[PDB]
């Protein structure tokens, strides 16, 4: 059963790093597109980032500077590095595979499996 | 005339030449005004066939 499962939420201080993980079973990466997308509280889901097969990324140009989307094939897993953390960055982190293949329904958001997302928040302690 | 009798001079007479048509002025589209989705992944992405 294709399945997503994402780890690595919790508090995280201002100004820090903290990484995430999209540890992926049911399926490998070797033929399939990634994204990485954020929810705020009051706004809606806000697409962050991509990675495809080849180990191209693309990411949200107005949030380039603090992201890193990087592969773990032989644990077959992806993983997101953000740094420099701040009070909007408090967001739950869905991790979602890209339907290129098909479009069975006109979905806005263009995946058909979502993960069930991992919560951060930024405060003072 | 010329072009019809493929050649460069034409005698005296009358000569069917080709037919004048007239020229569609709009272009028509009458389709039923159903707009709901048909349900297509219904079928195609079932778990169980
Ligand atoms: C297709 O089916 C799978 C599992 O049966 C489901 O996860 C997916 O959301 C379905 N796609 C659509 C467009 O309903």
């Amino acid at each position: 059963e294709v399945q997503l499962v994402e780890s690595g939420g919790g508090l995280v201080q201002p100004g820090g790093s903290l990484r995430l993980s999209c540890a992926a079973s049911g399926f490998t990466f070797d033929d399939y597109a990634m994204s990485w997308v954020r929810q705020a509280p009051g706004k809606g889901l806000e697409w962050i980032g991509r990675m495809y097969n080849n180990g191209r990324t693309s990411y949200n140009p107005s949030l380039k500077s603090l992201v890193t989307i990087s592969r773990d094939n032989s644990k077959n897993t992806l993983y997101l590095q953000m740094n420099s953390l701040r009070a909007e960055d408090t967001a739950t982190y869905y991790c979602a595979r890209d339907n290129l293949g098909y479009r069975p329904s006109e979905n806005l958001y263009g995946m058909d499996v979502w993960g069930q997302g991992t919560t951060v928040t930024v405060s003072s302690s | 005339t010329k072009c019809t009798l493929k050649s460069f001079t034409v005698e005296k007479g009358i000569y069917q030449t080709s037919n004048f048509r007239v020229q569609p002025t709009e272009s028509i589209v009458r389709f039923p005004n159903i707009t709901n989705l048909c349900p297509f992944g219904e079928v195609f992405n079932a778990t169980r066939f």
